[PDB]
């Protein structure tokens, strides 16, 4: 499976 | 709608778990690589890795 | 030991859910009885989702 | 992901 992408930038 | 190409198991409370072939409505896709998606099967909503799904 | 190449979400009560990278020991068809060294849960897994 | 295989025969 593809690597999980980085989480979203903090707001 | 989008379709899951892989299974995904939640790694945080606000993720959405889903199965390959699950149909998903993208509810928000402006916050990064993790999109807010809504499962048409389970009705649940949560964040998903954008690279595990594709337009249906 | 075996490693999950993919996530798997259980589809039956006796399935084992697992995440990519999880380490598994097979205890015993195409579905194998596996024990998760990471989570301690035991259930059936699709044999084509894991690798030595 | 790979197609899920058939369940085991009884």
């Amino acid at each position: 499976a593809p690597p999980l992408p980085p989480r979203n930038r903090p707001r | 709608t989008f379709v899951a190409l892989y299974d995904y198991e939640s790694r945080t409370t606000t993720d959405l778990s889903f199965k390959k072939g699950e149909r998903l409505q993208i509810v928000n896709n402006t916050e990064g690589d993790w999109w807010l998606a809504h499962s048409l099967t389970t009705g649940r909503t949560g964040y998903i890795p954008s690279n595990y799904v594709a337009p249906s």
